[PDB]
């Protein structure tokens, strides 16, 4: 039935203090198909890489031609919340946040998603030209909110299950964390769910950013890779937190900051060599230990996986399920999953 | 563990208005009555013009529990000109921190839009409210010249705020300096005697804080939560602010001094944005009279055995010696995303064993997010792992936005005189405001002497106590072989000697009715000693 | 009564940032002679030629060296200036009339002055996400020159 992941499902009856391990094979494919989303920040601190964003369009498709065969694109934005002290809110100053400067610029907003993914390319060169330059006040800008929002609503995305979901999010400084928000004077969590009304989350200004933990566990669940292209000395900051984040990578966006097409060639690339698999196990009284195997003949287990491997190259997944409802265990990034069923005795 | 969870203080208030966001105790000396704060940032006012202003309810103790809220300022928005509004009070989120002195009243609020005189913009300085007996002051430390978020325009006075021993004033505002924070500490006694209603700066003669930093240094929320302490045995307790944002968003603790803010010590969070430093309390736990810093962080991963990362918090316990150096011990959350770690404090000698108790709680944990309260013993070496005793909330969420049961809580304060320090637990979700009272603590000594062992059995024991109990008590024991019972119903005076007699393996269960005192607080038994002897 | 023109200065990132990216000890405001010629084709119409900057709230101290580009490989020093301290973007003019007279006709490929110390179009001082943000009234060079007609 699946097809990465070879085994559709394995059934296996244990008794308690016994311990019973199967087989868990996966091979990856090639052309995978591709939907990249462009989470990019529009505020004040990127005036030149909203204009270098510009020309990605046409070309990145010629670069993905001849490692996917079908490419879909779309498009978004976001600043911050629509509260204090994150913007001023003077009545002169609520609606534009560059009176004081006498320019012209978009109203911040906690997120808009401007255009869909779509197989028109010419949408998206129409779509970067009509969307204007933001800003605020306070240097830290809400980027977990819009990865937690473009994530879980499917829907409004417009995701599909047999392409490799790819979420692009695009950032040069610090983004604000969970808790954040008490200075607001908002202190109850974000639930997680959909609450995009007509393209723009009206939930900005009465639940908090999300957890890390919480945003982590949403992308896993949604099958979701993360591109941290960064352009400032946040390189570091963000390269630190790869581990936290399993299945996602950072990059580096230089000061001439036109190596977006390579950047995101890269990022692929190391996107489909690195496997890794967890577990998301509720069933009580069983104990999970994964061993995996490499290609290259070094017995790596853990999360860690498997670096480096490619196609027609079968990597093993030891597992050995032993006791003290079914459990899924997945890869992160591949559509499919292995679920197994244990006899409950 | 001496928490009565069978009868607890429930207090209501107006419906939607966090009821329960900061609670503490009122402790007059010049009255017989203690009196109780419990905080409503989002509770209507009669004030001209004013929703959603807030106010600091005042509840009794008494039988018949009606509360009522205290009149700070009775007033409207001031002007600065005619047709300007020179305040801005609304949704100004007033009583977000109440603090209480023996006599004196601290409320502020952190959202306190006040239009510069110049700019006049709805910037929030922050103000406070100190109230010791009928007469009121108003105290605004973030107002002065410098104006816009460069030195104090986002100041945020009054986020979190303490009193000192040596009749001190420490309040900390996380967004001055472009959210770098600062720690105004000021004499109770200047801003008493010099409050002029027509000055707004308002400077002062003896006001210290900290300045500005390098821009490195931005966004480090300093003064998110503060407490008070003695470290290096001078008579006046030192400050210590929590900094989750500061070492490229590490995490750190910072200790300043209360003479001219010298820093003694730091503090190093392990992971990155793991919140360390969100809340920070200073408290002894080993009895050694040093006072130890006690440090959550509610977010924070852990890895497991597979690898999977669990966001289930942790809380790292400072152990202060007389040399200076300070032993870290880390206690990791129990339930995956409960947030634990996110109210810490003190309890004082809840069980009155000599060592002091504190109090942890998970606003976001249990069954459908009910919030679960954990309370810890101390040890001479720290303080016990695992929790001595549970809490849950009995409430459900209203709406969307979660209940979080034991958000907030004040404690170390006896209410009922009986020596024990009491509880209060507030959640603003369902709007109530929960006091939990410490019952009465037995310790009990039992022996048996069988001689020979190859007949007569002669079990002794007896019975000891602190604070006001019953003169009287009422033991029921039992009789096994190998008639096999013999129950009988004896009476062991407080400080009795060996209670012993013969019959020709014991258990013992305490009468929970006879030493019931009035108020209905049901003795309870030591839960460190042994029920049962060979 | 006489024709007055702008000559507006070349971008921040495009021109002015090409070799000395971080001039952090004096901020630098580079030209094109195509621009100067553009504005006024005779060297000798060049009746006066003024530098507009807009003053920042420093309130301190002011103290300003300016330095000038002979050949592209030397400084040249022509007089200082010193600020109010006033907290208004005050307006601040300069005679550079003989540099720009001299530089009309002398073929080069980028010119500019030096604002050592011993501003509108450049950082404001407000650091984070407040500070490269750029406005109107970015400094040029005001020219005052006859119509080529008229004289
Ligand atoms: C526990 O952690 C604490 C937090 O990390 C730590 O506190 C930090 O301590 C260090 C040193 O002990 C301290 O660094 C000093 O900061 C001084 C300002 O408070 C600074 O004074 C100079 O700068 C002031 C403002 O800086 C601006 O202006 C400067 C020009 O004046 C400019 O160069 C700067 O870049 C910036 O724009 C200025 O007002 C003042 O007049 C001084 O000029 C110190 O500078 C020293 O270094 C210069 C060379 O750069 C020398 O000329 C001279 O020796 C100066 O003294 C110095 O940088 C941090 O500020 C503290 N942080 C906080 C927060 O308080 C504790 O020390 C730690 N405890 C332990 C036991 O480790
Ligand atoms: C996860 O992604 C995989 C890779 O994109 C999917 O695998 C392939 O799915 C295609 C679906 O678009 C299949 O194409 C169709 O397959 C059916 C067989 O059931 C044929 O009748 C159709 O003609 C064919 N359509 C074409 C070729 O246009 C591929 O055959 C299939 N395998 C390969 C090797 O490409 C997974 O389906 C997807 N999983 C889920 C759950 O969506
Ligand atoms: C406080 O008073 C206001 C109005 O007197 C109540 O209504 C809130 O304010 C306006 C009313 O036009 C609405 O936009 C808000 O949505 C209302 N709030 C809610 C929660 O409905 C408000 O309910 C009062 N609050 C309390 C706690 O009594
Ligand atoms: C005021 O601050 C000064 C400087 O921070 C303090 O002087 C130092 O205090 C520490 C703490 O005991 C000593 O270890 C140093 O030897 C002192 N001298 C230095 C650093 O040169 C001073 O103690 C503080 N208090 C008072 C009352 O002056
Ligand atoms: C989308 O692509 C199709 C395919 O050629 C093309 O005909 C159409 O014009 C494109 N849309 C736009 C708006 O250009
Ligand atoms: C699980 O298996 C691994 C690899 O075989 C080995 O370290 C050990 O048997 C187990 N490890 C743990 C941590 O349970
Ligand atoms: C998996 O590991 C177990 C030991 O835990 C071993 O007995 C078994 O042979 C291994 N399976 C494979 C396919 O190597
Ligand atoms: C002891 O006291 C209990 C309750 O007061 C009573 O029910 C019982 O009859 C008494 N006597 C014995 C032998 O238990
Ligand atoms: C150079 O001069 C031309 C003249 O048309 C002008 O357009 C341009 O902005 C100037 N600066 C450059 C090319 O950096
Ligand atoms: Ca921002
Ligand atoms: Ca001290
Ligand atoms: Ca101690
Ligand atoms: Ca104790
Ligand atoms: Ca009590
Ligand atoms: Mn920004």
């Amino acid at each position: 039935i699946n097809t990465q992941v070879t085994p559709g499902e394995v059934s296996i009856q244990l008794r308690p203090g016994a311990e019973a391990n199967f087989m868990l094979k996966v091979h990856p494919l090639k052309k995978y198909p591709v939907d990249l989303y462009y989470l990019v920040d529009v505020s004040a601190s990127m005036h030149n890489n909203i204009e270098k964003l510009n020309s990605v369009g046409n070309d990145l498709s010629r670069k993905m031609a001849f490692f996917s065969r079908d490419f879909r694109l779309g498009f978004g934005s976001y600043v911050d919340k629509t509260v204090s002290p994150y913007i001023s809110i003077h009545p002169e100053r609520i609606h534009n946040q560059c009176s004081d400067y006498n320019l012209d610029c978009m109203p911040p907003h906690g997120y808009i998603h401007v255009l869909s993914l779509t197989e028109n390319i010419t949408e998206f060169e129409k779509a970067v030209h009509r969307q204007k330059i933001s800003g605020n006040i306070d240097t830290p800008e809400g980027g977990f909110d819009a990865m937690l929002q473009a994530a879980v609503c499917e829907s409004h995305i417009g995701w599909r299950k047999e392409a490799k979901r790819l979420l692009l999010v695009m950032t040069d400084q610090t983004s604000h964390l969970a808790l954040d928000s008490k200075l607001a004077g908002i202190v109850c969590p974000n639930d997680g769910n959909c609450h995009l009304k007509n393209n723009v989350y009206v939930k900005s200004t009465t639940m908090e950013h999300p957890s890390l933990g919480q945003l982590s566990e949403k992308l896993i669940d949604n099958n979701i890779n993360v591109i941290f292209a960064v352009q400032g000395k946040q390189f570091h900051w963000y390269k630190d937190l790869l581990p936290l984040l399993p299945g996602t990578i950072a990059g580096e966006i230089e000061s001439k900051a036109a190596n977006l097409n390579n950047l995101v060639v890269e990022a692929y690339q190391k996107l489909i060599s690195e496997v890794k698999v967890q577990v998301e196990n509720q069933v009580q009284g069983i104990y999970f230990n994964i061993t995996a195997i490499c290609p290259d003949g070094s017995r790596k287990p853990g999360m860690e996986g498997c670096r480096n491997v490619t196609s027609n190259d079968e990597v093993l997944f030891n597992v050995t399920v032993t006791m003290k409802n079914y459990a899924i265990i997945k890869p992160i990034g591949f559509n499919e999953t292995a679920k197994i069923h244990i006899h409950r005795n | 563990f001496n928490l009565d969870v069978d009868s607890p203080a429930e207090y209501s208030g107006p419906e939607g208005s966090y009821f329960g966001f900061a609670v503490d105790f009122f402790v007059p000396s010049a009255s017989s009555r203690m009196f109780l704060l419990v905080g409503a940032p989002k509770a209507n006012t009669t004030q001209p013009g004013i929703v959603e202003g807030g106010q600091v309810l005042k509840c009794d103790w008494s039988s018949t529990r009606r509360c009522q809220p205290i009149e700070f300022d009775a007033t409207g928005n001031r002007d600065y000109a005619k047709d300007d509004p020179l305040e801005f009070k609304s949704h100004q989120w007033f009583g977000a921190s109440v603090r209480s002195k023996q006599d004196k009243i601290l409320a502020c609020a952190p959202l306190y839009h006040w239009r510069t005189e110049m700019k006049q913009e709805r910037e929030p300085v922050g103000t406070c409210f100190l109230q010791d007996g009928t007469k009121t002051v108003e105290y605004a430390p973030c107002r002065s010249q410098d104006i816009d978020a460069d030195g104090q325009g986002f100041c945020q006075g009054g986020f979190s705020i303490d009193f000192t021993k040596a009749d001190r004033v420490l309040l900390g505002g996380p967004g001055s300096f472009y959210w770098q924070g600062q720690l105004i500490s000021d004499q109770v006694a200047e801003i008493v005697s010099k409050y002029d209603p027509n000055v707004y700066s308002i400077k002062y003669n003896n006001q210290l804080a900290t300045r500005t930093a390098q821009a490195i240094f931005d966004d480090s929320y300093l003064g998110y939560s503060v407490a008070v302490g003695d470290f290096n045995g001078d008579g006046i307790d030192d400050f210590v602010s929590g900094v989750p944002r500061a070492a490229r968003t590490l995490g750190m603790v910072y200790i300043y001094d209360g003479k001219n803010m010298s820093s003694l010590y730091n503090f190093t969070g392990e992971q990155m944005a793991a919140y360390f430093g969100f809340s920070v309390a200073a408290t002894d736990i080993n009895g050694d009279d040093y006072a130890d810093v006690f440090i959550g962080a509610p977010l924070f991963m852990d890895r497991g055995s597979d690898g999977k990362l669990q966001e289930v918090g942790q809380v790292s316990v400072s152990l202060q010696r007389a040399s200076g150096d300070f032993q870290t011990t880390k206690l990791n959350g129990f339930e995956v995303f409960a947030r634990f770690g996110s109210a810490i404090a003190p309890l004082g000698d809840l069980d009155q064993d000599g060592f002091n108790d504190i109090a942890i709680a998970a606003p976001y944990g249990g069954e459908d997010k009910k919030g679960i309260v954990y309370i810890f013993n101390g040890r001479s070496t720290g303080l016990n792992a695992v929790p001595s005793q549970i809490l849950e909330g009995q409430w459900a969420a209203r709406s969307g936005c979660p209940p979080s049961f034991g958000y907030s809580m004040k404690g170390a304060t006896d209410i009922d005189k009986n020596g024990y320090p009491d509880l209060i637990v507030g959640a603003f979700g369902v709007d109530r405001a929960i006091l939990y009272r410490a019952r009465p603590v037995i310790t009990v000594n039992a022996g048996l002497e069988v001689y020979p062992s190859i007949f007569n059995v002669r079990f002794c024991l007896k019975a000891d106590g602190k604070g006001v109990l019953p003169r009287k008590l009422n033991f029921q024991v039992e009789l096994l072989l190998d008639s096999p019972s013999h129950s009988k119903n004896m009476t062991i005076s407080r400080g009795g000697l060996m209670q012993c007699e013969e019959l020709i393996f014991m258990e013992y269960r305490l009468d929970y009715r006879t030493a019931a005192d009035t108020t209905g607080l049901q003795p309870i038994l030591n839960q460190f000693t042994p029920a049962n002897i060979s | 009564a006489k024709e007055v023109t702008r000559v507006l200065m070349v971008e921040t990132h495009n021109e002015i940032y090409d070799k000395f990216k971080q001039s952090t000890h004096s901020i630098y405001m580079f030209f094109n002679t195509s621009e100067l010629r553009e504005a006024v084709p005779e060297p000798v119409l060049l009746s006066r030629a003024e530098l507009r900057l807009l003053r920042l709230k420093l309130k301190v101290e002011q103290h300003v060296e300016l330095y000038q580009k002979y050949s592209n490989n030397s400084w040249r020093y022509l007089s200082n200036r010193l600020l109010a301290p006033s907290d208004s973007p005050e307006w601040l003019s300069f005679d550079v009339t003989g540099v720009v007279r001299q530089w009309l006709s002398r073929g080069g490929e980028i010119e500019g002055f030096r604002l050592s110390a011993h501003i509108n179009g450049f950082t404001t001082g407000r650091r984070g996400d407040l500070a490269t943000i750029h406005g109107m009234n970015r400094p040029f060079l005001l020219l005052m020159a006859t119509p080529l007609e008229r004289a």
